[PDB]
């Protein structure tokens, strides 16, 4: 989820992307 | 800014400024 792939690791856009509406 | 680890306020505020008008959802525990 958001945290383990964002704050427990570097995050990314693609990533962060995912989680915009 | 986004290439980094993002933690609470910050992961918020990262996806604040990414998303811009689309919004986004935060699901912490999911």
């Amino acid at each position: 989820g958001i945290v383990e792939q964002c704050c427990a690791s570097v995050c990314s856009l693609y990533q962060l992307e995912n989680y915009c509406n | 800014f986004v290439n980094q680890h993002l933690c609470g306020s910050h992961l918020v505020e990262a996806l604040y400024l990414v998303c811009g008008e689309r919004g986004f959802f935060y699901t912490p525990k999911a």
